[PDB]
């Protein structure tokens, strides 16, 4: 090995290697943001594809200036 | 003239295939290896390496 | 080489199967038949009847020309006795 | 063995078999439509 | 110029063919 | 000398030659050499050829403005038709090159050699004590060359209508064929792509399955190929683990467990499919063309209701109407 | 410095050379026409 | 030893030389950017934006 | 606010969740009926 | 835990393996095949292409199809409950809603299916080279049925699901894109054609280099399903091809990977070419050729000939192939040779 | 910037065996990916915000 | 030109004779076992 | 489109690192 | 997205990955970061090609 | 003719560079003792 | 118990019949040309 | 008008001449 | 400018070919065991 | 065949590579101008 000034300061940030949470940890919470992300993307997609129209949003070169 | 010509070419061809098939088998049947290479006496293994 | 399911060979051979399927199989057949012969199919899928491609005089095609008011435009195409 | 009746295989089989014959009957009828 | 390039690559492939066939690695059995 | 001729026959038939010159080889080797040499010279330096016999020379050689993709060896003149046109049938080579002389010299020599090549694929198999039929598989690609270079010209009545010896020229043959015969709508052709698609499919199938079920004998940082030695006794892959996987992908009884039943299918499918596609070209050489569903479905009054088959016909007319501009003088194309 | 213990030797057999060269040349024979355009 | 298409597997567990690699890569991409621009500036004509 | 196409989106977003629902509903149920070891 | 119990059930060895993948595969795969078989027999293409496309109208197995939506639709997803159909089912069919139905569903079905390959392989403990291979068919479907029309004006110019409807797609690409002249396509066919060769030549090689492991002529029974010795003489196979062709395999592990590489690589190259055709970045012409052809009226190649064929295809086909353009081409403006 | 990244690449190549890459426990080279991702993602979002 | 015809004909005859007289020279014999 | 393959490849090579280089014995399949 | 990225970042610096996931997504194996990154990379590519 | 000026060097470099790469490797493999 | 060979031969002919019905329809139905 | 009556008989005739043999059990 | 068309490839081949020769040898030397 | 006993190994050290490349490059930097003329 070879210790350095910068290396020692950064030592803590890299040490908790294999450290995992027990069981299903935060998984179910994550699965909620995932489902929210999926719908979110689905929204902005259908907006871009003009499958989801909203008065106020005009998906064209217009609404610009 | 179209029906006859096409029909008999198909037949003639496949019969040329049948010929090759039955002529190739007969030569191997005669000499006696139409059922596989002899595991023991494998002919190729007795011929010099060309490499 | 085996799983839980009852070997097809036995079932396709069992008298019980045919006692069942001599009724079931032709039933679906007659049903599908009626589905067409009663002209219901024409309406379920908006498929034109032999006398419903054009108007009598008209020789033009009912091409949909805009997405949003398509449904409305289509209905208008059925209007001219098409 | 004491084989069961309704199984997953049974479901799969029918999802294809049942509509098929229903379609084979419909198409068979189409052969008589004219003008 | 173009003609030359085309024949050159072609001549090179034919050259490769030669070496590939007659200057391959001798296929040795068992003890390889 | 045990007898010169006896030695000669022993040398020819010898299985100790680097390349097995067979008895078929005695015909193949010279013929294939004449074909290739003439081709190469032609493809590079041959002058323009009046393919359609209408005094309208088509240049297909590199030195005459072509590249690899466009360049080709142009078929003999339509003025010659099915007549035999060797060099000694011309007043000069200038004339011979103008009427598409080289083409015949090549196709005849090739087809001859390519046939003996099939003949040799039996011979060596005979000399090595292995089963024949390898040549029977090669009969499929050969029968296509035959259909494309010989059978179709015979049927149509001219070698000028045979497939040219080039990339773009092959494209012309197809496009025009489609126009005159509607080949896409022909069962034999469809069987051809089926064998060809299926072939590539099964080639990937078998290829993958086997290579994925290899027994471990290699390091983590060592080529998985080295885990095999030329001349092994036992197998290099778990065919039983292969069948277990593929058997679960679809369902067990729809999976091979017999390597011999496997490789037969691997060979049977494409060969049979190409056999039909070759018979397709050979059948449509006598103008027994694909299905004609033009103006089939009509409405109750009599109006023509178009199908995709009709859209195909429009594309076909365009090919027909534009091909061989100045070659036609009369309404029907019966040639 | 310490000799890095993560390195391995590299290998390319004769066939791989041939298989390689065949790939390169024929690709060049295919794309050269479009390069000259 | 290693096949030609595996030569970079020499870094899979060598964080130092892996960073050195990424550093070289990033340098190349940054190098391209600057010099690709110079090429455009040496050829672009601003005489008429219309 | 709340346009017809936006109303349609909810209908499709709701009819979709239902399909996911009934599917997993049935699945979780039948799964916990047999699996002995 | 219910999860591991849900897992337990799914990964149970049945007649038809389900698995986690199955939750995505079977629903889409069935709807895709079903949607096709439905439209194939019942739904029309009159209001969309001015075409009959079903058995109900009189089409046969070759001429039937599930035609693309109108050009008016654009790249709309065409949801049943979307602004176009507005929940109506009958309207949805007539607007070619079944096309985006089949496409999107089949797309996810191909995803589920490769996942199935991945999942099953993992369970059986075999290498996933079957999943890697299946990427080529994915690329093709994606590039052709999705990416290509996404580059064009609308879904209308995507290949319609049907036999004949695909044949026109071929002729179109010829007439309009000069697709045969594309280097990426050429690599495509070389792989498929070369792959269909490997398939043929290897099987035949094996069947005719077999050892004798039985006393019958039908050597099929004489195979050992439980490994052991090689069923065919690899050594004999080597010396054979080495003398007839000059080159020969000698490493089954390489021979089989090669059988994977060739057709997969080809399909991938052909995909790239199609991705280029979406933006219409085709390999239509050779500038050096056209320049000479312009100045010199006596210069003629098989390349120039083909372009004239394309001109004809475009002119005679465009009117009925692109209804939305209201094309009207007078007889006199139609490009024609002599007599014909 | 390219020139600087170049010199840096060289330093990290010669001085590859920094202790920072060694896990205190096992004494063998190791990188804690989950925490790294957190660090980078933070920097990413922080720079994204600013932009 | 009339010469070339003769030469070729001779040449072709040669190989063709070699072919016929080739398989005639007890070709079935030339093989591993039974002959 | 090309990077799709790279994802599929490396992804495979991560979840199948153990069975990489090949497989090994046993004979289970068609029986739970 | 910047703010969310800042928040999400702090999270992964603190909360450790659930055992189930760490095992599932073979974390602590850098060649799985590559698999996911590439996935994200080509996703973005398809998007920028579209816009 | 009226071709691309860069066509030549593009083809030249398309052949050499990767061919060169291989040969470098092959010859370096070939000379490894034992 | 119904002998397998009978099941196939009956379902076999049954397929030829319905399929043959389709081919007849090619000369009579809407798929005609008359 | 409807010679399908013919085919039918001659069609079932084939399997009959072997079915009767499955009854009288012999020589198949 | 108005330079030689072949100047580019002449310069290109003049660098690569002999450089290539060297690298081929060096790398083949470097990889010799012991 | 008998392995020909007249062959020796070939060698090119790292400096010789450097000295070589230096020669090739500077020669190219010298003559390139005359090549473009
Ligand atoms: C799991 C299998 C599966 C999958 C992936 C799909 C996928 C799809 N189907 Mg589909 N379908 C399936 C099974 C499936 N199908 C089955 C079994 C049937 C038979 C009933 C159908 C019948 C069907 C029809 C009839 C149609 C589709 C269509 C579609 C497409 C668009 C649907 C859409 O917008 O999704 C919407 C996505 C969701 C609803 C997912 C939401 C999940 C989140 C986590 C739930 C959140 C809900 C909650 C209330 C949100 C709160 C947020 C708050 C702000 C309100 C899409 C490709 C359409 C199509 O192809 O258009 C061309 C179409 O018209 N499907
Ligand atoms: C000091 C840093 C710095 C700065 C200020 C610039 C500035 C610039 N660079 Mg540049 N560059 C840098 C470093 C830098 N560079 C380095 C180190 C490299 C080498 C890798 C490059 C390579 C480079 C190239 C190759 C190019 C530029 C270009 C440019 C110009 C246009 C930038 C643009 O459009 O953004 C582009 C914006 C993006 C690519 C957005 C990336 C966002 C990704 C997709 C998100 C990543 C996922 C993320 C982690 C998800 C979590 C986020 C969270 C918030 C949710 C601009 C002058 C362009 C130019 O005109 O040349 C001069 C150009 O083509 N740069
Ligand atoms: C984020 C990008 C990325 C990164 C970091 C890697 C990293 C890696 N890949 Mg990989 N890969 C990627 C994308 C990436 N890949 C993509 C998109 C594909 C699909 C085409 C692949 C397909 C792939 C395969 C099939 C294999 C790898 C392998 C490997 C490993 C060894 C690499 C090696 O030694 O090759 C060294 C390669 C060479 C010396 C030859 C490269 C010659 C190229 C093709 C010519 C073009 C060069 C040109 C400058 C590239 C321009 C960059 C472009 C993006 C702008 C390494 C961990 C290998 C592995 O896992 O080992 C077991 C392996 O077999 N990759
Ligand atoms: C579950 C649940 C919820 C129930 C609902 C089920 C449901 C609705 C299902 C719908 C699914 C649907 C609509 C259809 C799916 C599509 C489907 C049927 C797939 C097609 C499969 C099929 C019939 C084709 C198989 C092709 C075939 C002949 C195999 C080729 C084999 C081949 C040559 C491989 C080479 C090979 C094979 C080996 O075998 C081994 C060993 C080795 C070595 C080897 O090389
Ligand atoms: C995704 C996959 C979805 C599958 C959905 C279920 C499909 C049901 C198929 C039943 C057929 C079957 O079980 O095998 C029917 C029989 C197998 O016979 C089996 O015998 C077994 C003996 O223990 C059991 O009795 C089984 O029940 C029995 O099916 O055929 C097979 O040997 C091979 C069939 C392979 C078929 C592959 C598709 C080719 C179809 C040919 C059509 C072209 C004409
Ligand atoms: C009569 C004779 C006719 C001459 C035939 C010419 C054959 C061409 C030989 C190509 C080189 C073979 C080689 O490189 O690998 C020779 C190797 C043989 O070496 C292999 O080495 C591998 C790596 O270790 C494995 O060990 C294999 O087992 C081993 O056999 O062949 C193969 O593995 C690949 C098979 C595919 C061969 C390519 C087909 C040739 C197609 C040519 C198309 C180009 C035409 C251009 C026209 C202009
Ligand atoms: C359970 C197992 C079933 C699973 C089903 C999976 C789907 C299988 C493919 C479905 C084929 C449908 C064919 C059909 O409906 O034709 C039905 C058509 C209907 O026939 C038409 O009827 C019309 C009525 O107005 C018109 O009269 C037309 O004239 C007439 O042709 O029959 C045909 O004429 C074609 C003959 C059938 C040929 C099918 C060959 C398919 C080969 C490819 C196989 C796939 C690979
Ligand atoms: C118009 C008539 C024209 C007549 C032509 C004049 C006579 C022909 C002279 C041939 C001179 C060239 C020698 C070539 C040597 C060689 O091939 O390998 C040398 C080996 C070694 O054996 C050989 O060599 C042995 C001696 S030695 O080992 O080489 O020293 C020898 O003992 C043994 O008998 C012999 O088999 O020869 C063979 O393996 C026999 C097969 C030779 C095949 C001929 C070429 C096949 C071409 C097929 C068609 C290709 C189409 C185009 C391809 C691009
Ligand atoms: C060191 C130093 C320096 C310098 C620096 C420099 C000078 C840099 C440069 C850099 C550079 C100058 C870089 C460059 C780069 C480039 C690149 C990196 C490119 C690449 C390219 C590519 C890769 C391409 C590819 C391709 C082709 C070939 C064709 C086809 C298509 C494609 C695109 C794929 C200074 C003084 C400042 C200071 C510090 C020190
Ligand atoms: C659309 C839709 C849907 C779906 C539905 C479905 C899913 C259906 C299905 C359907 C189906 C599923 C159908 C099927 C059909 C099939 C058929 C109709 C078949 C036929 C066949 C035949 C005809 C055969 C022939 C043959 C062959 C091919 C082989 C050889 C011989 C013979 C001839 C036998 C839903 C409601 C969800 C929603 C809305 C939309
Ligand atoms: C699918 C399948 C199958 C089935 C098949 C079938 C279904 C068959 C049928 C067959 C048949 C169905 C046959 C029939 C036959 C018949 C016959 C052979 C008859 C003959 C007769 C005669 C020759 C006579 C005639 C007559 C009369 C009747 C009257 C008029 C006059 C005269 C005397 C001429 C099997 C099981 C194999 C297995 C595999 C799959
Ligand atoms: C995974 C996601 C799968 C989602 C599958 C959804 C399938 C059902 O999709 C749903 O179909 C019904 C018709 O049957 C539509 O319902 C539509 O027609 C009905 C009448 O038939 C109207 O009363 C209703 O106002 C209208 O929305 C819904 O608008 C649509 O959302
Ligand atoms: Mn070349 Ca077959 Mn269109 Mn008549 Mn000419
Ligand atoms: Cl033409
Ligand atoms: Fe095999």
């Amino acid at each position: 090995a070879r210790r350095t000034w910068l290396g020692d300061i950064l030592r803590p940030l890299n040490s908790e290697y294999g450290k995992v949470a027990p069981g299903w940890g935060t998984t179910p919470l994550m699965a909620v943001f995932m489902g929210l992300f999926l719908v979110f993307l689905l929204i902005i997609l259908e907006i871009y594809n003009s499958t989801l129209i909203l008065d106020g949003v005009n998906v064209s070169w217009k609404a610009l200036g | 003239r179209s029906w006859l010509a096409t029909s008999h070419f198909v037949l003639a061809f496949f019969f040329l295939v049948g010929h090759l098939w039955h002529a190739g088998r007969a030569r191997a049947a005669a000499a006696g290896f139409e059922k596989g290479i002899d595991r023991e006496s494998e002919p190729v293994l007795s011929m010099p390496s060309l490499d | 080489g085996t799983t839980g399911e009852r070997p097809f060979s036995d079932i396709i051979t069992s008298v019980r199967y045919w006692v069942i399927h001599s009724i079931t199989i032709p039933a679906l057949f007659i049903a599908g038949w009626l589905f067409v012969s009663t002209g219901l199919a024409y309406d379920v899928f908006g498929t034109p009847r032999p006398d419903s491609y054009y108007a009598q005089e008209q020789r033009s095609i009912p091409l949909v020309t805009d997405r949003f008011e398509a449904k409305q435009q289509v209905e208008t195409f059925l209007e001219q006795l098409k | 063995v004491s084989y069961p009746i309704f199984t997953v295989r049974w479901v799969a089989v029918h999802t294809l078999a049942v509509p098929t014959i229903f379609f084979l009957g419909a198409i068979a009828a189409m052969q008589f439509i004219q003008r | 110029m173009e003609t030359i390039t085309y024949v050159f690559i072609f001549a090179c492939i034919i050259a490769l063919f030669f070496f590939a066939i007659f200057f391959r690695e001798p296929p040795r059995i068992t003890k390889k | 000398s045990a007898n010169l001729w006896e030695r000669f026959c022993n040398w020819v038939t010898s299985t100790d030659n680097r390349l097995y010159v067979g008895w078929f080889g005695v015909i193949m080797i010279p013929t294939l050499l004449a074909a290739t040499i003439c081709f190469v010279i032609a493809f590079i330096a041959a002058p323009p050829v009046d393919i359609d016999g209408i005094r309208e020379p088509v240049s297909g050689s590199l030195l005459y403005g072509n590249n690899i993709i466009t360049g080709a060896v142009v078929p003999s003149s339509n003025a010659i038709g099915l007549h035999f046109y060797p060099i000694w049938e011309a007043a000069s080579l200038d004339e011979w090159l103008y009427n598409g002389g080289p083409y015949q010299l090549i196709i005849f020599h090739f087809l001859l050699g390519a046939s003996c090549y099939m003949g040799r694929q039996w011979e060596l198999s005979y000399r090595l004590g292995m089963r024949p039929w390898i040549c029977v598989a090669y009969s499929a690609p050969l029968a296509s060359a035959f259909a494309v270079f010989l059978i179709y010209p015979i049927g149509q009545g001219s070698f000028s209508d045979g497939m040219p010896l080039g990339i773009s020229g092959t494209f012309n043959f197809m496009i025009v064929f489609q126009a005159e015969h509607n080949i896409l709508m022909h069962p034999f052709h469809q069987l051809g792509v089926a064998g060809v698609f299926g072939g590539a499919l099964f080639c990937a199938m078998h290829g993958s399955l086997v290579t994925s079920s290899l027994i471990r004998e290699t390091t983590e940082t060592e080529s998985a190929n080295y885990g095999y030695k030329f001349g092994q006794e036992e197998e290099t892959y778990n065919i039983v683990a292969a069948h277990g996987y593929f058997g679960r992908l679809i369902f067990q009884y729809a999976s091979f467990n017999n390597s011999r039943s496997l490789h037969f299918f691997l060979a049977a499918w494409p060969v049979v499919g190409v056999w039909f596609t070759a018979l397709g070209i050979s059948t449509m050489a006598f103008n027994l063309n694909g299905f004609n569903f033009n103006h089939s479905v009509i409405d109750a009054k009599g109006n023509v209701i178009n199908t995709w088959a009709d859209i195909i016909n429009r594309a076909n007319l365009g090919m027909e109407v534009m091909h061989e501009r100045n070659a036609h003088n009369f309404p029907l194309d019966l040639a | 410095m310490e000799p890095n213990p993560n390195r391995q030797p590299v290998e390319l057999n004769r066939t791989s050379l041939y298989l390689g060269l065949l790939l390169i040349l024929v690709l060049a024979l295919l794309f050269s026409s479009y390069f000259f355009n | 030893g290693l096949p030609w298409y595996r030569v970079h597997t020499v870094l899979i567990n060598d964080p130092g030389r892996l960073i050195a690699a990424h550093l070289m890569h990033t340098a190349l991409v940054a190098g391209w950017a600057g010099s690709m621009a110079l090429y455009e500036l040496a050829t672009f004509d601003p005489s008429d934006p219309v | 606010t709340i346009t017809p196409s936006l109303k349609g989106f909810f209908i499709g977003l709701l009819s979709g969740a239902v399909v996911l629902g009934l599917t997993f509903a049935v699945l979780i149920a039948i799964s916990q009926i047999d699996k002995v070891q | 835990g219910w999860f591991d119990i849900l897992d337990d059930w799914l990964k149970r060895d049945r007649f038809v393996f389900v698995g986690w993948s199955g939750i995505l595969l079977f629903p889409c795969a069935y709807l895709a095949l079903g949607g096709w078989l439905t439209g194939t027999t019942f739904v029309t293409s009159w209001y969309t292409h001015g075409l009959a496309s079903s058995y109900l109208e009189g089409c046969n197995f070759l001429t039937v199809a599930v035609s693309t939506p109108a050009n008016s639709m654009g790249h709309s997803l065409l949801l049943l409950w979307g602004p176009e159909a507005q929940g109506d089912f009958t309207r949805w069919c007539q607007l070619g809603g079944l096309w985006t139905f089949i496409a999107l569903h089949g797309a996810f079905g191909l995803i589920g299916f490769m996942l199935r390959q991945f999942e099953i392989a993992r369970l059986v403990g075999v290498r996933p080279y079957n999943a890697i291979a299946f990427s080529a068919p994915i690329a093709v479907f994606v590039s052709v049925f999705l990416i290509y029309p996404l580059g064009q004006s609308s879904w209308f110019f995507a290949p319609s699901f049907g036999v004949a409807a695909i044949f026109r797609f071929l002729l179109f690409f010829q007439g309009f894109h000069n697709w045969t002249l594309n280097p990426f396509h050429m690599m495509g066919v070389a792989g498929v054609l070369g792959g269909a060769l490997l398939c043929a030549i290897h099987g035949a090689t094996v069947e005719n280099t077999l050892f004798q492991d039985g006393e019958g002529a039908s050597t099929f029974r004489a195979f050992n399903p439980t490994q052991a010795e090689e069923t065919y003489s690899m050594v004999t196979a080597n010396r054979f091809w080495s003398q007839i062709f000059g080159i020969a395999f000698s490493n089954k592990r390489w021979l089989h990977f090669f059988m994977l590489f060739v057709p997969v690589t080809g399909l991938w190259m052909s995909a790239i070419g199609v991705v280029g055709l979406a933006l219409n970045l085709r390999s239509y012409d050779f500038i050096s050729q056209e320049i000479r052809a312009a100045e010199d009226p006596e210069f003629e190649t098989f390349y120039t000939k083909n372009l004239l064929l394309n001109e004809g295809i475009r002119a005679w086909m465009a009117p009925q192939d692109q209804p939305h353009e209201n094309f009207v081409f007078p007889e006199e403006v139609l490009p024609r040779g002599n007599a014909l | 910037l390219s020139g600087l990244l170049f010199l840096a690449a060289c330093w990290h190549w010669v001085y590859w065996d920094l202790e920072l890459f060694r896990d205190p426990r096992t004494g063998e080279p190791a990188l804690d990916l989950p925490k790294m991702f957190g660090i980078h993602l933070f920097l990413a979002g922080l720079l994204c915000f600013g932009f | 030109m009339e010469t070339l015809k003769i030469t070729v004909y001779i040449v072709v005859t040669f190989f063709v004779l070699l072919f016929v007289f080739g398989f005639l020279s007890g070709d079935p014999a030339r093989n591993p076992k039974r002959k | 489109l090309l990077f799709f393959f790279g994802h599929i490849w490396h992804g495979a090579r991560t979840l199948f690192r153990d069975v990489f280089s090949g497989i090994d014995p046993e004979l289970s399949p068609e029986q739970v | 997205a910047g703010i969310v990225g800042i928040i999400a970042g702090l999270f992964h610096i603190l909360v450790r990955p659930p055992q189930r996931l760490y095992k599932a997504l073979r974390m602590g194996n850098i060649e799985t970061v590559l698999s996911s990154s590439i996935a994200a990379v080509f996703f973005a590519a398809f998007v920028v090609a579209g816009t | 003719m009226e071709v691309n000026q860069l066509g030549l060097i593009a083809t030249a470099l398309f052949v050499l560079v990767p061919s060169v790469f291989l040969i470098i490797l092959y010859v370096q493999t070939e000379s490894q003792q034992k | 118990r119904i002998p397998l060979w009978i099941v196939a031969t009956v379902a076999g002919m049954g397929v030829i019949v319905i399929v043959g019905l389709f081919f007849y329809g090619a000369y009579a139905g809407l798929g005609s040309s008359l | 008008i409807a010679q399908l009556t013919m085919i039918a008989m001659i069609g079932i005739a084939g399997p009959m001449i072997i079915f009767l043999l499955a009854v009288r059990r012999g020589n198949l």
